[PDB]
């Protein structure tokens, strides 16, 4: 167990930790989604106008603007799909689905205390989209039942 | 390296015939066709996998040394002489005729 | 055992021209060490052939013109791996033995010499899993 | 062990039984936690309850936990024909061994009977090769497991040379045991009716092999 | 009227095999812009000072190097820079 | 799925060493304390120590502090989430009462009030402490007997006798029939060896055609057996059916 | 599909040469490696090299070390055996092979039109 | 280097085989400086093999795939065209040369 | 009315419904900003890198960019603008903005009950962004507000 400035710099650091001690470093792998790596030792000024020819249409300057571009356009998936879920804003967001079973039919301690996040994944492999589903289908129950709180009242 | 038992046999078009292959050090076998005329043609390559055009009559099978090969409902053109390849290794052949 | 001049010799480039090194030397074999009281050994020296209209990838790409730089030109490298090829066939069982050649056809190979410790996974940071918290009013009676 | 569980208790098929856990304030009970295992004897233990109250992956409901200040206690509920083994309780700390019981044999009341099954065999032409020859008896499938022998040469009592084995479980759930006779191929040509008669709750049955009856 | 629920996490440390376009960054040190490199372009962004690699503790790994995106990357990369840089230059031909 | 087994069986002089084996899979190995439990002569089960693969961090019972090594080995990886480890336990200065089954066993979680508790435990190793020599199984072979001749069964097997110490295993047809085998226990005679016998129960009608065979093996003595069971009985109480 | 068409088989005698091309298509000439096995009578079908039309690599049967010579002409497609110090022996009916992809060569579901030479 | 929400995986196994698990792995965003170095048979310049010298292979005895080789030392190898060649420009316009 | 889960398949299916029922498709239709219509029978590999050549610079790699980065492009204005009315992560939101009878005096069942949504949007096409306006100045008047509660808070 690292410091909390440790913990800003450990990107991927708790991969083969337990569930449970993965917790403190939510932040750090959500900051790598659009920023990278984050940098420490260095921090040069990284601001525009880098490109003084026609060099952004050759080989890297393409490519870089694919990685640019993908690297966004995966993070607002990952929002978007959040805020359908109604948590936007939250690295911890608690649901209104029920967990089954069937999915799952481990303990907290059993999970929390025992599994890795990508060895859990991959026992929640298969029912992930489809709990995807319940997740929205959960929000729009909701947002079904505000319209129909907003008729009642006058 | 290969020893591609049995040496030959040549039966009817009825009863469903066999071919085995010994092996030497790991690697995928496969198996070919001579007909009349034409060239050894792919029918099983990786062990249980069929070539393009392959019938489901032929099925190779057996874990470890030993690899089989077996089709049933034989006709006259499924006649020529049969070769068991590893790597660059071939085996000795088999063959049904008349 | 045959292929394109490049293939079947050592090619590279020092300051811009471009080399076709014989690897004959390199290959001969001297395998049983003796060392001959440490005589017999300096440099071993191979005959390097130099040209100048230069096609690299084949067919993708067009041919190129190295212009020769003025002047005599020497670079020094550092050799770090090598490119075999076995041949193979049956042969003597006991004591027969298998012989290695050189191969230098596929440049992909030279950069899997690098890049054999990397690889690339994409993130993936949505993560979903039980929990006795409930939304609205309730997170386990507060 | 210096933490005393009780000696042996005995359970109702389908009801519950406790099984109790104590020692000095040390080894028990606030601020040490408790643990269960069923030992079956010859054979590698099961974990049931590792934080008194928490169970086990894979274990039933039936076993329950509960430890006061003083006590740790485990009830085991609708009693099976496996449960007759041994329990143990242990006590430890996060960061500690574990401190287990004295041990618990449970006994299933109230389950139904069998009768033993016996084989007897003589000494092969090897054994009367030597010269020494052994007769082989063997009882199994029956239950309860308490049961006594009596080997009979010509009716009579013997001693020297008799050798038999204390009843162990099986994966049929009943007892089993086995006892010999160590004596001569001179001694086996003859001595009468070489019997082998055990018994079990009165039903005492008999299966004889002899040289000449 | 339940017991467990799902819970939805944002940041969670898992990854997936994947290829991916992959962009360049160069050591920079390069001080002459005369004398420019076909394969270190100027779109070649700047380096990091300070190489920083993360060690996953616990994390085993499969690799296999035969089967890698990112040598076909490098190698297409490789002779599409080598093709460019001649795009300008001047041609032969009346020889 | 994860999966420990310990060594063979071993018989030492009072007052010798000797090293312990535990090898593990299906499982990661860094990720769980190896634990050490003994079932003393008349002091019934004794936890000893634990380690971390991991950390190398020992706790060891102050009664063995000073007695047993633990030790080991690094895990080699299998997959993403399985490695193969191995595990030992040296304890010198063998006294007597130490003959016992000495266990491994492989840790409950991976963070919590009870990480390191013994959750996934081996075969056993029984250690027999001992001035006593080694002796070998003398295995004859049991003539066919008919129990319920009135519908034909039977029972046929292998005793084994005069041996010491234990254990023996047994084993029919070249360790591949398992249908109706059955190994009896044994118990410590006036001399000081001991003798079980294994029956495979077969009716009378297979004799002739079918093989049995007793694969029996003693790894103190190291021996190997294999005998053929005859099919012949010259008694009243088998000859009734032919 | 891919096919590779072949030459006519020539007639020759004892102590001299032979040249027998196969031309390629369906596929690009240059990222698959190409094989030759001829098959004589009774014998198990002799491999004797593989030619990777990249750069000329080649890898030569033992036996035929000094006789074979694979080549080809990348811009025709075209690939070449020269077999010299003929024999009746070596007479056999030739097939340049390709196999089912190019990460293996050896499982050739691509087979040439035999080309029978006679001596 | 790879994208954000993308990482290189380093295998820093000493004694490495190409395929297979890797105990000892750390993540960066960018791969270290690579040279690309076109040669044949020899290679140049490159990284030497931390443990010993290595041979890799998908699988060896496909005589039809490369054997690899890793050095742990390197051999110097020092080249050179010798001759002091003059050069000349010559144009054919505009001032095309 | 249809299933929870045919909701989540059903884009603009609420177009010519009435008002009130169109809430139970609100995420559907948000998804939509970013990854077009839902798949369900079949759900391919979208991953990055399928571009193996110079195919980034011809008509459909530049057009396909274009549409990639415009679909961003929006939905960000559509998410600031939500942000800047203080109803961030809510797809349906409460203002302190009271109607005007001159944008509509129709009643909660005169609208709800009886107009689509895109009818209505017609009816309000004059008053709209005046009101895009108040929502935006009210949030501004409840900052001030609150900066005004920290200076009397010591
Ligand atoms: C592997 O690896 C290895 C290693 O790494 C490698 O090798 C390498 O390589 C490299 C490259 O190639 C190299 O480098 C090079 O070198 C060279 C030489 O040097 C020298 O000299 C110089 C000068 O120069 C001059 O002289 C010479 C002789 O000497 C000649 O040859 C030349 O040509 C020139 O001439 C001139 O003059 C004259 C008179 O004299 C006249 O006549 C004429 O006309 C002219 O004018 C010098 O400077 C140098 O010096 C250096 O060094 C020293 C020591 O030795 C020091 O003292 C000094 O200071 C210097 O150093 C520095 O730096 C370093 C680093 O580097 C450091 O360390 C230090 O400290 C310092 O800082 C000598 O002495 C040269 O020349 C070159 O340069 C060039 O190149 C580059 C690139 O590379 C650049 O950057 C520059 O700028 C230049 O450029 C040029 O060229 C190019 C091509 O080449 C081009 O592109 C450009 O654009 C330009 O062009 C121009 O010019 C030319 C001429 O030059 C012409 O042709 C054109 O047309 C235009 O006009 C470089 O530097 C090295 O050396 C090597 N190394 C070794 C060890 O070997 C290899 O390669 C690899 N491999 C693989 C396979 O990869
Ligand atoms: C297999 O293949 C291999 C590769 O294919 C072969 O490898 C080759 O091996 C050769 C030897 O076997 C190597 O040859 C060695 O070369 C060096 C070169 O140093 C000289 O050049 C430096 C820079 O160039 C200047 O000089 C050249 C030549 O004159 C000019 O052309 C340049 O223009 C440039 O000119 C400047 O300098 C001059 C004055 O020299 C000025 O007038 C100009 O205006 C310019 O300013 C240069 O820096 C060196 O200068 C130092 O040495 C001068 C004397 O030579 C001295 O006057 C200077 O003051 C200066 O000394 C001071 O500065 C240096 C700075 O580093 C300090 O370290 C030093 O202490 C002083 O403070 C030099 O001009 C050459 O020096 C070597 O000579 C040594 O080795 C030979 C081997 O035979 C010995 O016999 C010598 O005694 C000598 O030993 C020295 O070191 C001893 C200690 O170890 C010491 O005790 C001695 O007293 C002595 O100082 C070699 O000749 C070749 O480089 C190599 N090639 C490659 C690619 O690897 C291999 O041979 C082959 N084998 C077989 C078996 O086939
Ligand atoms: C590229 O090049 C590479 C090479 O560089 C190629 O790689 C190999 O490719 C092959 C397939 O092409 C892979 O598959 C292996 O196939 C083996 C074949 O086994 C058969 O033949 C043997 C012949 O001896 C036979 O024993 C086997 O049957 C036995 O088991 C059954 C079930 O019990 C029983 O019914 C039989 O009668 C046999 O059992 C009797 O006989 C035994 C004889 O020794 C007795 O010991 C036994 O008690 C009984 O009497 C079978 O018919 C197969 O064996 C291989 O299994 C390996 O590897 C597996 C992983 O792939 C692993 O899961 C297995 O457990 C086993 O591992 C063994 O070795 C390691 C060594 O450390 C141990 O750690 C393991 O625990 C295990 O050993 C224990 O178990 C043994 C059996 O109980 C026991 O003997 C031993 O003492 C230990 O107790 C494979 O499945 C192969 O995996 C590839 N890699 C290698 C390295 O080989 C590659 O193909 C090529 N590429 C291409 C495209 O071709
Ligand atoms: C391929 O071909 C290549 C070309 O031929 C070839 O390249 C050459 O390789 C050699 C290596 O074999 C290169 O290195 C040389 O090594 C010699 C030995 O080095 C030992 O000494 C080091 C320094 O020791 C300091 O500390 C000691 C502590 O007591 C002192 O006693 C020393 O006096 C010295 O003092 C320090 O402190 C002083 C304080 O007052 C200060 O002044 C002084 O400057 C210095 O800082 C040790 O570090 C080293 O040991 C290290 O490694 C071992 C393990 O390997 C560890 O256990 C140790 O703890 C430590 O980490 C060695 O023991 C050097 O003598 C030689 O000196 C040159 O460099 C020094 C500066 O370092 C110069 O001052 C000096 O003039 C020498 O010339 C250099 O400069 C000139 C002018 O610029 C230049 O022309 C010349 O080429 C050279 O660069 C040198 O370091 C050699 O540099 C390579 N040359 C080239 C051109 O690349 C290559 O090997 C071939 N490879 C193959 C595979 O074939
Ligand atoms: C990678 O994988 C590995 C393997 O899976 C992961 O390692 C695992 O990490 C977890 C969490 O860190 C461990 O669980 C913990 O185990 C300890 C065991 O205690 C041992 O160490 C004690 C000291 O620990 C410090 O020192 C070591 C170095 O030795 C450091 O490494 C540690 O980080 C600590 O700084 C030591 O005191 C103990 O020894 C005893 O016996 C010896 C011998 O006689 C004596 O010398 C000692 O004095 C002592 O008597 C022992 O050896 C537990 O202490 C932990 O329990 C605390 O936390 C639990 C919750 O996590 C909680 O349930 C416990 O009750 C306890 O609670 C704490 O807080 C309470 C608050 O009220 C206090 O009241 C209480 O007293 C206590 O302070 C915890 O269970 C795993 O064991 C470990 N796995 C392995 C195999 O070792 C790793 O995390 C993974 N990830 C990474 C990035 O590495
Ligand atoms: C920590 O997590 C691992 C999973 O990575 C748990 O291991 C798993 O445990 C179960 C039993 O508890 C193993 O088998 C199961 O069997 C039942 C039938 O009996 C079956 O229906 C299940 O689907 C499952 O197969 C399972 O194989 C095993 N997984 C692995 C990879 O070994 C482990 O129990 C957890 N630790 C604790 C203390 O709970
Ligand atoms: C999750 O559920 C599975 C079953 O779906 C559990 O499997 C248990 O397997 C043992 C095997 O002896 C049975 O006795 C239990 O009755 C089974 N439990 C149930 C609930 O069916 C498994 O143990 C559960 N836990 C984990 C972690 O997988
Ligand atoms: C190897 O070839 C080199 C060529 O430079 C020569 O000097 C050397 O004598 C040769 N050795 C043998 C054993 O042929």
């Amino acid at each position: 167990a690292v410091g909390m400035g440790a913990v800003l710099l450990g990107f991927l650091g708790a991969a083969g930790s337990t569930m449970g001690a993965a917790s403190i470093t939510l932040t750090v792998q959500v900051r790598q989604l659009l920023s990278g790596i984050v940098q420490q030792q260095s921090n040069l000024l990284r601001a525009p106008e880098a490109q003084q020819h026609l060099l952004q249409l050759t080989v890297w300057g393409i490519k870089q603007l694919q990685a640019r571009v993908l690297a966004v356009e995966r993070y607002l998936q990952d929002q978007q799909l959040l805020g359908i879920w109604g948590c936007s804003g939250r690295l911890i967001c608690c649901t209104n689905v029920p967990w089954n079973a069937s999915w799952s039919n481990k303990s907290y301690s059993e999970i929390w205390d025992n599994l890795t996040w990508v060895e859990w994944e991959r026992e929640i492999s298969n029912y992930t989209q489809h709990i995807y589903n319940l997740l929205q289908e959960s929000q729009n129950q909701q947002e079904k039942n505000e319209q129909d709180l907003l008729a009642l009242d006058k | 390296v290969l020893t591609q038992s049995p040496g030959t046999l040549s039966l009817s078009p009825g009863e469903t015939a066999i071919i085995s292959c010994r092996t030497s050090q790991y690697g995928s076998l496969a198996w070919y066709q001579q007909r009349p005329g034409q060239a050894p043609r792919l029918v099983i390559y990786s062990g249980s996998t069929r070539a393009a055009g392959i019938p489901d009559r032929f099925s190779g099978s057996r874990w470890g040394p030993d690899y089989n090969l077996t089709i049933s409902n034989l006709e006259s053109g499924d006649f020529g002489v049969y070769y068991c390849q590893q790597y660059e290794f071939f085996g000795q052949g088999t063959k049904v005729q008349v | 055992s045959g292929g394109d001049l490049e293939i079947t010799t050592h090619s590279f480039n020092c300051r811009g021209e471009f080399f076709y090194c014989n690897t004959s030397g390199l290959f001969n074999t001297s395998g049983l060490f003796n060392n001959n009281s440490n005589d017999s050994s300096g440099n071993i020296t191979l005959p390097c052939k130099i040209k100048q209209i230069v096609r690299m990838w084949q067919r993708v790409g067009q041919a190129m013109y190295a212009p020769p730089i003025a002047g005599n030109i020497t670079c020094r490298s550092r050799i770090t791996g090598l490119l075999l090829v076995r041949d193979g066939c049956k042969s003597n069982e006991t004591n027969g033995t298998e012989t290695f050649r050189p191969a230098g056809g596929d440049m992909r190979d030279n950069w899997r010499s690098e890049l054999y410790k990397y690889k690339v996974v994409k993130i993936k940071p949505l993560g979903v899993a039980p929990t006795r918290c409930r939304r609205r009013v309730v997170g386990r009676r507060r | 062990s210096v933490l005393t569980q009780s000696a042996s208790v005995s359970g109702s098929l389908g009801q519950s039984v406790t099984i109790s856990c104590t020692g000095p304030n040390s080894v028990c009970c606030s601020h040490k936690s408790i643990s269960w295992y069923q030992w079956p004897p010859g054979r590698a233990p099961t974990l049931i309850i590792y934080e008194d109250n928490e169970r086990a992956p894979g274990i039933s409901p039936r076993f329950s936990g509960y430890k006061s200040y003083w006590s740790a206690y485990l009830t085991i509920s609708d009693l099976r024909p496996e449960d007759e083994t041994t329990y143990y309780c242990c006590s430890y700390t996060h960061n500690s061994g574990c401190v287990f019981g004295t041990g618990t044999k449970v006994s299933v009341l109230g389950q139904s009977k069998a009768n033993p099954s016996v084989t007897l065999f003589p000494p092969s032409s090897e054994e009367l090769q030597a010269n020494k020859a052994t007769l082989v008896c063997l009882i199994s499938d029956f239950y309860p497991g308490a049961v006594t022998v009596a080997w009979k040469a010509d009716s009579s009592p013997v001693k020297a040379g008799v050798e038999t084995t204390t009843p162990s479980k099986q994966s049929n759930n009943k007892y089993a045991a086995s006892s010999y006779l160590s004596l001569t191929p001179e001694q086996w040509k003859s001595h009468r009716s070489y019997s082998c008669q055990v018994t079990h709750e009165g039903s005492t049955v008999e299966k004889t092999v002899a040289p000449t009856e | 009227a339940g017991d467990l629920w799902v819970t939805v996490y944002y940041g969670v440390p898992v990854w997936e095999d994947a290829d991916t376009t992959l962009f360049c960054a160069s050591d920079a040190k390069a001080y002459s812009t005369e004398s420019h490199n076909v394969w270190a372009t100027h779109a070649c962004v700047p380096t990091d000072p300070n190489p920083q690699e993360i060690p996953l503790k616990n994390v085993t790994e499969n690799f296999n190097m035969w089967k890698n995106n990112m040598v076909e990357q490098m190698h297409e990369d490789i002779i599409s820079l080598w093709d460019e840089s001649l795009k300008p230059c001047v041609k032969l031909t009346p020889l | 799925q994860g999966q420990l087994v310990q060594s063979g069986a071993e018989l030492k002089k009072p007052g010798a060493s000797v090293k312990i084996s535990c090898k593990t899979s299906g499982y990661r190995f860094n990720f769980y304390h190896i634990n050490w439990i003994r079932q003393t002569a008349g002091r019934g089960p004794e936890w000893m120590g634990w380690i971390s693969p991991y950390s190398g961090d020992k706790n060891l019972a102050p009664a063995f502090q000073d007695r047993v090594i633990m030790t080991t080995d690094t895990e080699v990886p299998v997959t993403s989430f399985t490695s193969t480890g191995a595990a030992y336990m040296e304890i010198r200065n063998l006294k007597f009462d130490d003959t016992g089954t000495y266990f491994c066993a492989k840790g409950l979680l991976r963070d919590g009030s009870s990480t390191w508790l013994p959750y996934l435990w081996g075969q056993g190793t029984l250690l027999t402490v001992s001035s006593a020599s080694t002796k070998g199984p003398s295995v004859f072979p049991l003539a066919p007997s008919s129990k319920s001749t009135s519908g034909g069964t039977a029972a046929l097997g292998c005793l084994v006798k005069d041996y010491f110490p234990e254990p023996v295993t047994v084993s029919w047809n070249s360790g591949a029939l398992t249908s109706g085998v059955h190994t009896f226990p044994a118990v410590l005679q006036s001399s000081g060896l001991y003798s079980l016998s294994s029956v495979v129960t077969v009716p009378s009608s297979s004799l002739g055609t079918q093989t049995y065979i007793c694969n029996v093996n003693h790894k103190p003595s190291n021996t190997k057996v294999d005998k053929r069971v005859e099919p012949k009985s010259c008694d009243k109480g088998l000859e009734v059916l032919f | 599909q891919v096919q590779l068409v072949q030459s006519g088989g020539q007639m020759k005698k004892p102590g001299e040469s032979m040249r027998i091309s196969c031309r390629a298509s369906g596929y690009e000439f240059i990222d698959c490696t190409l094989n030759w096995i001829r098959l004589a009578p009774g014998k198990r079908p002799e491999w004797m090299g593989w030619l990777k039309p990249r750069g000329g690599a080649v890898n030569y049967c033992r036996p035929l070390q000094g006789r074979v010579t694979m080549t080809r002409d990348v811009y025709s497609d075209t690939a070449f055996l020269e077999l010299r110090s003929l024999t009746v022996d070596d007479t056999a009916v030739y097939f340049c092979t390709r196999g089912k992809n190019c990460d293996y060569n050896w499982d050739f579901e691509h087979w040439g039109r035999g080309t029978p030479v006679i001596v | 280097c790879a994208p954000a929400g993308f990482a290189i995986l380093k295998c820093r196994d000493k004694k490495f085989n190409g395929t297979g698990p890797c105990k000892n792995v750390s993540t960066v965003q960018c791969t270290h400086g690579i040279k690309p170095v076109i040669s044949t048979q020899l290679l140049l310049n490159g990284s030497l093999a931390e443990g010993d010298i290595m041979i890799r292979s998908e699988n060896i005895t496909d005589n039809a795939k490369t054997i690899i080789v890793q050095l742990k030392t390197a051999v110097n190898i020092t080249c050179t065209r010798p001759s002091n060649n003059t050069r000349k420009s010559i144009r054919f316009g505009p001032g095309q040369a």
